[PDB]
């Protein structure tokens, strides 16, 4: 993790002869990235800027795999190197994504920009980033779109904060601007603490007020330094932490928050803090949800490959149902560009004219793409987010002898080197020895693959030869028979994937053998056939029993893929999460579908409150919000939702109970899903938070779309009080643990 | 230092013998012959919307019919009890506002706030500025068209000259941050309380301190007078008001009431002398008897806080300033 | 069959290093790419041991000899501890500047002041051969490294004839919400009471003796009706360092009950035992009590090997 | 800091010659002046 | 020991530019009566270009004039009765600039084509090639010598009768953006996006002066028409007015209802003006002494990207993005 | 290294500069344009005998 900084070729920009195919219009802008890293901005063709967002970028590709023009008109233009095309392909899903093809004009100033603004698309402290950041976005967006005159206008303020446009409209004659639904700003004029103020005159905040009637602000406008600090200490920390890792807050530490928050100098001269520097500091850079070592690629990266929740897919080439879709090559990039480490590949046998495999869903009329684009697009964009080993589930319906040659020369040619052939030295592939680590494999693409009607086609795949089958080295899938014999096999690479109506007869008939399954050998789950619409089922009721390889159609991103997207965000975005400590211990054994705390694995109680709201709707309507918690089958039993929103518009507060989920078995495999929604049922955002690292006391949720990137405005204001779990039974003799000189003191006492 | 404490401190236990020695009777002793006033309810009438932010003050005129509002976001609106009508909407360059005033002339009003400066008016643009405090600024009275006093949160009270610009005296004896002052009604001395949970009395024409009262557990968020300027009262941030008597220079009675546990805000008391208003943090605004020690009605129509109270010189109107952005007018 | 042992006691008491005793004894011991894991802890180790000499140094209002070697303060002052994982060149010669300062070895005896790893008179003393780039650790240098343990955490060790589950828990004032959930079926509780720590305060409150806490925490874990079929061994922990310490801090001023001779480390040592097994309700249940050091491997050997003799047998 | 010392000690100085008047006619006063407005209340 | 022999004798030219600052230009041009404001009104437009237009050159005679548009097209019309006189469809459809010879028969047009052409008064005549960067500039001096401006931090004095440079000026840090000749055509001007406006010579080869006082780019240059002064217009809603002889500047032509860039400026037959066309559409005439406004030619529906007024003075004419000169008269 | 040069041997040629002063040329401009103001046609305006436009 880093600040994204922003290089010095980036900001005062270069020339670029920025394309396009439809219109075919071809335009010399320069671009420009401004100082924090926020949006990618060039002159438009009538002298207004357009601004990329950056942090909505899926792929920067340059060189040899960026999009060359087909036009012969626009062919000639360019002057057809084609080392200096860019490619900045941006979109909020995978299945529709929107290009944005560039040309330099200088010597290779694409290979630096195209580097440089890739690592700006995927730092991890810009998506993660806090509250009065993502108030200097939404404030950059009105610095930068200006007109032709070189000032903001009136009309695009109204566009930002579109629910009442009366109170836009009064907020800008009080500071003094111009307020006319035609006129327009001088960017001068619209500066920061200008931009603070509007905020301030347009959202009456009575959530924020209450706030500091609790700590003890009641009279004079100043929030002490020892006020703060029992603020800091008691509400805003996380109960479950050691008092000597993390330590709390001494005044010599509390006091360089007073002078990066306080705008007044006669306050921050001593050590007072008033409430506009609280309001700043609730949506500061350390007041953030969940801690900056939850984010970063912080797990034990040395277990077995049976001990990770690997990411999936399953038919990953289709971008539409399983029927009568359009299947592309995009789907393979922007799958492995977003944390996927297992795609499907339907290789089928190729026609006469031409013997060469080509990728689709069998006997149903998709549209076709070759084998060759498809390793070259594995190939280039597997190891760009993640370093960490990519599984090719191959499907080899291939009933032809010398096309079997052509799909292993592809493997072998293309791959190269990332591809395991041999099997490491290490760990051989005798009966017993375990699976490598994603250390032992960082960069290692393996084949999956046999060797030497619930489910569609996947149930009859041709007897593969000794030209495809001597790639398969580790992950080697073989028909099942039983659980016995299977585990007095006691091979610990072969594998066997399930559909997913005959991994619910194993799931619940045996689920104690069933982890015990995978915790030394893998598993794979796909959707069955029936799924002819591109759905998912849940994959956290196939990972309670810690199966890895849980395979989901990356599609439609409906709640399935809410989760499976935004749990694996965590672990550095790197695809592979980790069991839990009882799932990949092979002596400790313990059953998933308890309803009792299991002992040995410490419980916890959240309690999730939410206040209030900002900005969340660009409409005058009525707001709710659920708040769910996916885990165990012992904890899900809990789907609370507010009423809906009574406020005023831009700020929406809820009266609510806290919602209280008493009794979480498992938390370190439990996930709070936040969703914001409006009254009809849109969507609005959403944020998966997981339960054993959610901080505690009053918080802004920073909501996020349906792929989990940053909606730049909308945000909750949660209360979270994640403490430990204490049964009933003896609830105070947890009480003479905690302070015994004072307990054994009230015992003597008592005699 | 501790040769001078044997003189010093021994005047603080003269200080309680010399009041002890007058406190024969209390107000339990003589009003049990009073009869009660009942139930005192108001309606609402003329809520004065208009302000985009919280409200943090207001003063009325000398007629019964203007009232400055400040507010937070830099908005002096000038509204009529009668009409509803802002007669003036004066702008300010300063966002954070926390006093206002109104002379008794009716041509001037001032200002206040975290920038120092209590900016006073003419009746539009800027009249004077008067720089010279070291902290936030609290409350600000008028004497005159000449001369006006402040209250800062640099423990000083002052009394300044309008046309000039400077301080003609400056009042030190407080230790704490001066939260509220208010004027006497003849305007030949005045009262001031502060964060040290203090309040002092003081003198126009000399420039010094001569009476000093305690009784409260915090802070004094704000203070007003008997209407003939022989006692005056306080709130508290621990939810008690007061009666000081300058007469007898000792604490007459106190109006705490169970189940209340949000301190004051404002006090301002009637035209007879009967009623003493409190603002509440509980977003009320409740009435006391101010002969008895018994609450006599509730004014509850807000949901934010009350920053600011205060009835008409006639006594009609009471116009409590809440926080958010509504100014209900009660009768 | 198998038997789950449990590791109580406060904090800062050495109950982890008697489990990498017990994996060194009874276990797969610490080969040659085991230890090469520690060899950044040791260098935060030696960091966070100078940090906390120089805070406390401001704190004890006290000069350096030199304002040369007092230039070295702020070169360790300022290092990121959680980012450390080389020993280069201008940092041998910081704390090897520092620790021959003799403000700071007179800062050293008033460690009783505050905060202080009981693993800073080993470090910095093979500190000539930390500095080396050909480092290997020895094991003694991964008996003595501090890693706070969090949670819970369980080890089993196969004795041979039977399987002992040792409960490796947290010893803070807030990790003892987390023992709760380990009570089910325990057969025996394993004290670890540190001997040395009857003049040093604890880390969360500053204000109450480090040796009470412990006397009180004992008191409460064998009141527990839960326990009440269950053995209690109790082990007193660093007996070495209370036998270099006991010269010059008396228990006289610290325990005033205290009525044997002065500067005896092994009559404190029996008045521990004294202070400790006449904290028992019901004079039927006994206390098995050993005084062990947690660093000394054939110290440890024949003291767990007479805890797996009575406790088998007592089963 | 001996001249703020000072201060405080000549402050109280000047509390010390004040004639006081007794509560019973402090009070008693209070409420005569009460008990003689009960024709220009608007506010009961 | 070289960044201190630097920065102190970079201190030695601040005070003499200090004491040669005596009495400056805003003080003593307040005993003139002003021009006013001066009105003019389009009288002529020329349609036939169908893309954006980048530059044009008026002729000697001011008569004709070419411009030159990013639809491959270099488009010579008369301004007396509006008829393309000739139209040549370029090698590559980037062109950054024009120029008209003094004779009166050559015409030049390079690009992003690096290479600068030259046409004869058809077919290409020469073909200079020897460029690192875009080329963003050429001016005439005669039937032989081009001063071209590439992107390179460069400028040339090319030879078309062998297509060799005789001088390369080097000594920018950043893009040569625009030059300007002479008078005499023995010195000329150059820009930069080094804020920083350069001099050089054509014979001698070296920087002779150099002016600083931008906050941005310049993006045109022209040249007092006594030979003895110059002007810039920047990226920052700024002309300039710097000297030869004093070596500082002497008035800023900016005023703040104005934010965005300039695009090229040019003085007036006896200079008493300085005609500057913004990127707000409009061709702002600023009063060269007194430097208040005095017309605004809004014409244009689209970014004005060149000017230029005639060799007698007569009338002024512009050419926008939207692929129009109109000539303002 | 041959910037380091080159930047302060033009520095050098930086220093015999003989200049003249702002209150002379500026003298020198306004004795320029109201000597030929008469010539240019757009301070005055032209009559529309002479103007081709
Ligand atoms: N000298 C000495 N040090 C010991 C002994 N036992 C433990 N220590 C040190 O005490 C330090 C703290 O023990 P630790 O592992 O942190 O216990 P935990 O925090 O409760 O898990 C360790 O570095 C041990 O080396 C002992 O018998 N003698
Ligand atoms: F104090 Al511990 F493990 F008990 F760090
Ligand atoms: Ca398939
Ligand atoms: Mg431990």
């Amino acid at each position: 993790l880093e600040p994204p900084t922003v290089v010095e070729t980036l900001r005062r920009g270069s020339k670029f002869i920025k394309w396009d195919e439809e219109t075919s219009s071809r335009n010399l802008v320069t671009l420009r990235v401004d100082p924090n890293g926020f949006f990618l901005y060039w002159t438009g063709p009538n002298m207004e800027v357009d601004t990329l967002d950056i942090s909505s970028i899926r792929d920067t590709r340059t060189g040899r795999y960026a999009r060359l023009p087909k036009d012969p008109k626009i062919r000639e233009v360019l002057g057809f190197l084609e080392e200096k095309l860019m490619t900045v392909v941006s979109g909020p899903d995978p299945v529709n994504t929107v290009f944005l093809n560039f040309m330099a004009v200088q010597d290779d100033t694409a290979k630096v920009w195209s580097e440089e603004l890739f690592k700006l698309a995927m730092n991890i402290l810009a998506q993660n980033a806090s509250r009065n950041t993502f108030l200097r976005k939404a404030y950059t967006k009105l610095k930068l779109q200006v007109n032709q005159d070189g000032r903001i206008p009136v009309k695009n303020i109204l566009k930002m904060f579109s629910a009442d446009k009366k109170r836009v409209e009064t907020a800008l004659e009080s500071c003094g601007l111009k307020f006319n639904r035609s006129e327009s700003i001088r960017p001068d004029e619209f500066s920061l603490e200008i931009f603070e103020r509007f905020l301030n005159k347009l959202c009456l905040r009575p959530d924020i007020d209450k706030i500091l009637l609790e700590i003890g602000a009641k009279g004079k406008p100043y929030l002490t330094l020892e006020q703060l600090m029992d603020f800091i200490n008691q509400k805003q920390r996380d109960p479950r932490l050691n008092e000597v890792l993390y330590p709390p807050l001494r005044p010599s530490q509390a006091r360089l928050l007073i002078e990066k928050y306080e705008p007044n100098q006669q306050f921050l001269e001593r050590d007072q803090m008033s409430m506009e520097g609280f309001s700043r500091y609730l949506g500061g850079e350390e007041n953030g949800i969940l801690p900056l070592e939850a984010l970063d690629l912080s797990t034990d990266m040395t277990q077995p490959l049976s001990a990770y929740f690997i990411n999936s897919s399953h038919n990953t080439y289709l971008t539409a149902g399983q029927l009568a879709g359009t299947s592309s090559v995009e789907m393979y990039r922007q799958a492995l560009l977003w944390g996927c480490r297992c795609v499907e590949l339907d290789v089928w046998k190729g026609r006469p004219p031409e013997e060469e495999p080509f990728i689709t869903h069998g006997f149903t009329m998709t549209t076709e793409v070759p084998l060759r684009d498809v390793l070259e697009a594995i190939a280039e964009t597997a190891f760009k987010t993640s370093p960490y080993p990519v599984i090719l589930s191959f499907e080899n319906h291939v009933d032809s002898a010398k096309q079997q040659a052509k799909m292993a020369e592809y493997c072998r040619s293309i791959f190269g080197d990332a591809l395991l052939i041999e099997p490491l030295d290490k760990y051989p592939l005798a009966p017993g020895v375990p699976l490598p680590s994603p250390q032992d494999l960082m960069g290692r693409i393996l084949v999956k693959n046999k060797k030497r009607t619930d489910e569609g086609t996947a149930s009859s795949e041709v007897n593969a030869t000794e030209e495809m089958s001597t790639l398969v080295n580790y992950i080697e899938p073989v028909k099942f028979k039983s659980f016995e014999a299977a585990r007095k096999r006691n091979k610990c690479f072969e594998m066997s994937s399930f559909v997913e109506t005959k991994a619910m007869e194993q799931l619940t008939k045996s689920p104690m053998e069933f982890v015990e399954y995978n915790k030394q050998q893998l598993s794979r789950i796909y959707p069955k056939g029936t799924r002819v619409d591109s759905s998912n089922y849940m994959p956290q009721l196939f990972w309670n029993v810690g199966c890895q390889l849980v395979a989901l159609n990356f599609q439609t991103l409906d709640v399935a893929m809410q989760l499976n997207a935004g749990v694996f965000e965590y672990n550095g975005r790197s695809g592979y999460l980790l069991k839990p400590e009882f799932m990949r211990r092979p002596d400790k054994s313990f059953d998933p579908f308890t309803e009792v705390i299991v002992d040995g694995i410490v419980a916890n109680a959240l309690r999730v409150k939410v206040i209030s709201g900002q900005f969340l709707s660009d409409r005058k309507v009525g707001i709710y919000v659920e708040v769910d918690m996916f885990g165990l089958p012992v904890d899900t039993r809990r789907k609370y939702r507010t009423r809906t929103s009574q406020g005023n518009s831009f700020n929406p507060v809820w009266d609510e109970e806290p919602f209280d989920f008493p009794k979480v078995v498992l938390p370190t495999l439990a996930s709070l899903r936040i969703a914001a929604f409006e009254e009809g049922g849109k969507f609005v955002g959403h944020r998966i938070l997981p339960v054993s690292a959610i901080r505690s006391g009053y918080h802004y949720v920073c909501l996020r779309n349906e792929a989990n990137q940053p909606l730049c405005l909308p945000a909750l204001l949660i209360y979270t009080e994640a403490s430990d779990y204490i049964p009933d039974d003896h609830q105070d003799y947890a009480e003479a643990l905690i302070n015994p000189i004072k307990h054994v003191s009230l015992m003597d006492q008592r005699a | 230092l501790d040769q001078l404490r044997q003189e010093a401190e021994q005047l603080k236990n003269q200080i309680r013998d010399a009041r002890k020695a007058c406190a024969d009777a209390t107000l339990s002793q003589i009003t049990n012959n009073i009869d009660p006033v009942g139930r005192i309810q108001m309606r609402t009438r003329r809520t004065l919307r208009g302000h985009l932010a919280k409200i943090y003050a207001m003063h009325w005129g000398t007629d019964s019919r203007l009232l400055v509002s400040a507010s937070q976001d830099g908005k002096l609106i000038i509204w009529d009890s009668y009409t509803t009508n802002k007669v003036h909407a004066i702008p300010l360059r300063s966002s954070w506002v926390m006093t206002c005033a109104y002379a008794p002339s009716g041509n001037y009003v001032a200002c206040g706030g975290l920038d120092n400066i209590c900016s006073i008016y003419n009746l539009v643009r800027v009249s004077r500025e008067l720089a010279g405090h070291t902290g936030y600024l609290s409350c600000c009275r008028f004497l005159d068209d000449n001369q006006i006093v402040t209250s800062s949160g640099d423990t000083t009270c002052a009394l300044w000259d309008i046309e000039t610009g400077q301080q003609t005296t400056t009042f030190t004896g407080h230790t704490g941050d001066v939260m509220s002052l208010s004027l006497a009604p003849d305007t030949r001395l005045f009262v001031s309380g502060a964060c040290d949970a203090s309040a002092k009395l003081w003198d126009v024409r000399e420039g010094m301190c001569r009476q000093t009262f305690t009784g409260h557990e915090s802070d004094i968020n704000a203070i007003c007078f008997f209407p003939n300027g022989n006692a005056f009262a306080t709130g508290s941030d621990d939810a008690t008001c007061r009666l000081f008597d300058l007469r007898a220079d000792q604490e007459l009675m106190t109006y705490s009431h169970d189940n209340i546990i949000c301190g004051i805000t404002s006090v301002s008391f009637s035209k007879s002398g009967r009623l003493l208003l409190a603002g509440y943090d509980d977003f009320n605004c409740n009435v006391w008897d101010a002969l008895k020690a018994d609450r006599a009605g509730v004014l509850a129509g807000h949901d934010n806080r009350v920053s600011c109270l205060g009835v008409t010189d006639d006594g009609m109107a009471v116009a409590t300033g809440s926080w958010d952005s509504f100014l209900k007018i009660w009768n | 069959r198998e038997l789950k042992l449990l590791l109580l006691g406060t904090g800062e008491s050495g109950k982890s290093t008697f489990i990498k005793q017990m994996r060194i004894i009874h276990g797969s011991g610490y080969s040659d790419e085991d230890k090469r894991g520690f060899t950044k802890l040791v260098y935060q180790n030696i960091f966070t041991a100078m940090q906390a000499m120089i805070r406390a140094m401001d704190t004890l209002k006290i000069p350096y000899k030199y304002e040369h070697n007092k230039a070295h303060a702020q070169l360790v002052r300022e290092v990121d501890v959680e980012k450390v994982s080389a020993f280069e060149n201008p940092y041998v010669d910081a704390i090897k500047s520092l620790w021959n300062d003799p403000g700071i070895q007179e800062c050293y005896d008033r460690r009783r002041e505050y905060q202080l790893s009981d693993s800073t008179k080993y470090y910095l003393n093979d500190l000539d051969r930390v500095a080396d780039p050909a480092y290997l650790p020895t094991q003694q240098d991964v008996l003595r490294v501090r890693v706070p343990t969090t949670g819970i955490i369980e080890y089993p060790f196969d004795l041979q004839s039977v399987i002992f589950r040792m409960v490796d828990v947290g010893g803070q004032r807030s990790e003892r919400r987390k023992w709760i959930h380990c009570f089910e079926n325990v057969t025996s509780i394993m004290f670890l009471v540190a001997l040395s720590e009857y003049d040093q305060v604890l880390v969360e409150s500053d204000n109450e003796n480090r040796m009470e806490e412990s006397k009180a925490l004992f008191r409460t874990i064998i009141t527990y009706p839960w326990f009440q079929n269950s053995s209690v061994i109790l082990f007193l922990n660093k007996k070495d360092l209370l036998e270099e310490k006991i010269m010059y801090s008396h228990l006289v001023d610290y325990f005033p009950e205290y009525d044997g001779p002065q500067r005896d480390a092994q009559a404190a040592r029996e008045f521990i035992l004294k202070m400790f097994v006449d904290l028992n309700p019901d004079s039927d249940k006994i206390i098995y009590s050993h005084f062990t050091c947690a660093t000394d491997t054939e110290n440890i050997r024949f003291v767990f090997a007479a805890v797996k003799d009575t406790i088998l047998q007592l089963n | 800091s001996i001249a703020q010392a000072r201060k405080l000690v000549e402050q109280l100085k000047m509390e010390a010659n004040i004639d006081r008047i007794k509560v019973s006619k402090a009070a008693a006063d209070l409420m005569a002046y009460c008990e003689a407005h009960a024709k220009e209340d608007p506010l009961l």
